[PDB]
């Protein structure tokens, strides 16, 4: 049904300038995450992070309160070059 | 001015095309052909062929290897029509189906004789998928072998390593989805997106042709070990377990990067691939580029000629 890997992105815990972002456990093994955040258009160029494979939640730290923001979440497996989900948020 | 056809052949073959046309492969043409007239319209493949208009009623060759068979024997004619002009083709197929095991080596033959570099990128079936289903599938991978440049085997029992639990009969089969796109995205892309070290379609005829049985395997990492860790990963992969790297007569190298692809990191890539193959072996090692990559490596490995 969802193409992409993960297949569920949200946010868990939002405090006004860190977030704690969590996503689905995936069916095939992934290595590490590329995890990319920028304000919703954009000229910087966005940040990212890796986190490892065997996680399924993620601290983006140093948020603009009332600002919005723009994360996908990447899963790099050996197995498939399956696409991001996304998401946005304010706070 | 190179051109790229990939023939999903079957049910399960036109299943992984249909992703291949979804996530986009860049640069190659893909046609589906199936005996099955119903799910050969419920696919936006784009180029839809039946085998079959007479000796099959539009029906589907259930677990049928023998009609499968003269189902594609019977237009010859409609396949050779949509190959001509192709450089390579890539046939996709589910191995131990009906459909699928009949017309793929039947399809191999046809690219064969119009001079097609002709590469098979199928799947063994699966554990519950049963011994009668498995034992047809080396029936066609014989029968395939006699008709092709290069067959990579992927048994999709492989991939119950990498699989977790609970995962359902869907999560296990787009799974094989992805590694027969793996399996020609990593090979297709020297040719359409070449990197700064390039692999050009004649360095691929070199490693591929005339060669036979043919496995691979892919790594990724990212951080300052990513080339390392990459090829350690290609070079162990479960996909490739079954092979003596070093008994192969050929191994093509695919290093995916984006631009910030140390000088040092291709030579890693490099030695450790001529450590584990042999010195007398078809080496062919480059790159394709991916702008979209930032401090991330992916390695590619396909050992040609096993057999
Ligand atoms: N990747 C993938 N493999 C499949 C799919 N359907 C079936 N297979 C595999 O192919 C074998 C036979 O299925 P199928 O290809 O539909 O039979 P056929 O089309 O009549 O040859 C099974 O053992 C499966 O493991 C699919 O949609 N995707």
């Amino acid at each position: 049904s969802v193409s992409s890997v993960p297949t569920k992105l949200e946010v868990v815990a939002a405090t006004p300038t860190s977030l704690l972002i969590s996503w689905d456990a995936p069916a095939v093994t992934v290595s590490y995450y590329r995890i990319t955040y920028g304000e919703t258009g954009g000229n910087s160029p966005v940040q990212e992070f890796t986190v490892p494979g065997s996680k399924s939640t993620a601290t983006i730290s140093g948020l603009s309160p009332g600002v919005d923001y723009t994360i996908t979440v990447y899963a790099r497996s050996a197995y498939h070059r399956r696409s991001p989900i996304s998401i946005n948020y304010r706070t | 001015m190179a051109v790229i056809k990939v023939i999903g052949v079957g049910g399960g073959g036109g299943n992984a095309v249909e992703h291949m046309v979804r996530e986009r492969i860049e640069g190659v043409e893909f046609f589906a052909v199936n005996t099955d007239a119903q799910a050969l319209r419920k696919t936006a493949v784009g180029q839809t062929i039946q085998i079959g208009s007479g000796i099959t009623k539009g029906l589907g060759a259930g677990a049928n290897p023998e009609v499968g068979r003269n189902a594609a024997d019977e237009d010859r004619e409609a396949l050779r029509a949509a190959l001509d002009g192709a450089d390579m083709v890539f046939i996709a197929a589910g191995m131990g189906g009906g459909t699928g095991t009949g017309a793929a080596p039947v399809v191999a033959e046809v690219a064969k004789d119009l001079g097609i570099l002709t590469v098979a990128v199928v799947t063994k079936p699966f554990n519950f998928e049963g011994k009668k289903r498995m034992a047809f599938a080396e029936q066609g991978i014989t029968e395939l072998s006699k008709h092709v440049d290069s067959l990579i085997t992927i048994p999709n029992d492989k991939l119950l390593k990498v699989l977790g639990r609970g995962i359902s009969l869907l999560d296990a089969f787009g799974a094989a989805n992805d590694v027969l796109k793996g399996a020609v995205q990593g090979i297709a892309e020297l040719i359409t997106r070449p990197g700064l070290m390039n692999v050009d379609f004649a360095d691929v005829r070199t490693v591929m042709s005339e060669m036979g049985y043919a496995m691979m395997g892919s790594g990724v990492a990212s951080g300052e070990d990513r080339a390392e860790e990459a090829a350690e990963m290609a070079i162990s992969s479960p996909l490739l377990e079954d092979i003596d790297l070093s008994g192969a007569r050929g191994v093509l190298v695919n290093i995916t990067a984006g631009f910030d692809l140390r000088l040092d990191e291709f030579e890693t890539v490099g030695n450790t691939i001529r450590a584990f193959a042999s010195d007398n072996a078809t080496v062919v090692i480059g790159t394709s580029l991916d702008p979209d990559m930032n401090d991330e490596l992916r390695v590619t490995v396909v050992a040609t000629g096993i057999g």
